[PDB]
């Protein structure tokens, strides 16, 4: 690795952990199997915490999930029925939509961070030092594109594919919110 | 009122082409989401919303099953059209004889936003409440609350009465390379 692509990497992801709360808007299409779905993310975070609103397309009718990363729960509302909480936000998810989206993992992953405690993470870097393929967790993360970088922006992921056996997961940010 | 304008606009209508912009807002009004495109309308179950800007995203419904398209994810839900008079109202216009009959329909006294509004009050099983406002050029506003408070209100403008449609505006055609999924319970 270059070592001007060392310092550059260090510092963004220095950057990042120095700023946990910020949020994304973007599209996103699951898949399993042969079933699956897609719609408008919103993606809000303020350290542990989670706000996920998905916004659908021809019903209409948004779903909220809202967690947090150091218990795992998380709590969904907006569904016919009322809302459902429970200890594993991703298996609230799963069971109220059939969606599978390891919602505890993203708030790292989305950044191209790997995940804290969690068990040594395969990386491998691109031609500039950005991480382009993480493995961590049971779950492939691949980092096609990335957004352009501003003087108050690190470089973050703008395309993403995350796979786990046959789940699979698309990601599109479109836009990014974060910290001065 | 408002009657009135919905009866004049549906009458005689087998077909409607036209543009709309949408925005979501959310309980304040700030706007959260904004798009604009086209949308197209034939009897007796068959429309198609076109979204231009910012990206694009077809949905069709070809009166058998209703696809929803994302080219930039590569990938279209597909499920069987049951009844989608709950999900947009805007079909229950080509067959006003409908509208009577899931919603129960009830006219706003008060002009609104510059127009006559019909409550939609849904029976049948969606949304928490529709509403419709009519103007100078027959339908103009379609507005829809969900469970979570969030707002979608669609504008329209450029309507054509009973157009010739192409053969396929109400058909997807598969790009190749596009992942066909099932609609995931």
């Amino acid at each position: 690795v270059s070592e001007s692509a060392r310092q550059a990497e260090a510092a963004r992801q220095a950057w990042l952990q120095a700023h946990p709360a910020w949020s994304f808007q973007g599209r996103v299409a699951i898949s399993k199997g042969r079933d699956g779905g897609s719609g408008r993310l919103d993606w809000q975070q303020d350290g542990p915490r989670y706000h996920v609103q998905l916004s659908a397309p021809v019903t209409r009718q948004s779903w909220v999930l809202t967690g947090d990363t150091t218990t795992g729960a998380g709590r969904l509302e907006g569904l016919d029925g009322g809302p459902r909480a429970g200890a594993d936000a991703e298996q609230v998810l799963l069971e109220a939509t059939g969606w599978t989206i390891p919602v505890n993992q993203m708030p790292d992953w989305v950044r191209a961070l790997r995940i804290a405690d969690a068990g040594a993470a395969r990386v491998d870097l691109d031609e500039h030092g950005r991480p382009r393929t993480v493995q961590q967790d049971g779950w492939t993360i691949d980092f096609l594109e990335w957004t352009p970088a501003s003087a108050a922006q690190p470089e973050l992921p703008r395309r993403i594919e995350a796979r786990n056996g046959d789940a699979k997961v698309r990601l599109l940010v479109d836009q990014w919110t974060l910290s001065p | 009122g408002a009657r009135q304008e919905l009866d004049t606009f549906t009458r005689g209508l087998k077909g409607l082409d036209g543009q709309f912009s949408q925005r979501v807002t959310d309980a304040n009004g700030r706007v959260k989401e904004n798009s604009s495109g086209r949308v197209a309308l034939a009897t007796p179950r068959q429309f198609r919303w076109e979204y231009a800007k910012p990206y694009k995203q077809l949905i069709v419904a070809d009166g058998k099953k209703v696809w929803v398209f994302d080219p930039d994810l590569e990938q279209v839900t597909v499920r069987a059209q049951g009844s989608e008079e709950q999900n947009s109202p805007l079909v229950a216009l080509i067959d006003p004889t409908r509208l009577d009959k899931q919603y129960d329909v009830s006219e706003e006294a008060a002009p609104r936003d510059g127009l006559q509004w019909l409550s939609l009050t849904p029976k049948v099983d969606s949304f928490q409440m529709a509403s419709l406002g009519f103007g100078k050029d027959g339908l103009a506003k379609m507005e829809v609350v969900d469970a979570v408070g969030q707002r979608t209100a669609i504008s329209f403008s450029g309507w054509k009465r009973n157009p010739a449609f192409a053969a396929d505006t109400f058909r997807y055609t598969p790009g190749k390379g596009v992942d066909v999924v099932g609609d995931a319970q």
